[PDB]
């Protein structure tokens, strides 16, 4: 199931109901929606090591 | 200068620290060149080579 060449993230029924407020945020966006990879790329740097160091305080 | 910070992973193989200090020095100059560097031993990313940016060994 974890082979990404054969399966992709699905929105379960649960997640489809939560999209009502989560929208096409990172959690409830399909992998193929433009807003997924864009937000992934824009926000991954907020969890870099330097960012983490800067959240410590 | 941020936004890099391209991802620069630096891995070392060291017993007496020469290679480890060289590695950390590199990661220090990367930070100055806007990267998002990460330093770790070699046999800890065994199989987990970065499929993006670059990896100094």
């Amino acid at each position: 199931a974890c082979d990404e060449s054969r399966f992709d993230k699905n929105l379960s029924q649960a997640l489809k109901f939560v999209r009502d407020f989560f929208g096409d945020g990172l959690f409830t966006s399909w992998t193929h929606e433009k807003n997924w990879k864009k937000a992934h790329n824009i926000l991954l740097p907020s969890f870099s090591q330097q960012a983490m160091k800067g959240y410590h305080a | 200068e941020n936004a890099h910070n391209t991802p620069l992973l630096v891995l070392y193989g060291s017993n007496m620290g020469t290679a480890e200090g060289t590695a950390r020095d590199l990661a220090d100059i990367a930070m100055s060149k806007g990267f998002a560097p990460q330093v770790a031993t070699l046999d800890s990313h065994a199989g987990n080579l970065p499929r993006e940016g670059a990896v100094l060994i």
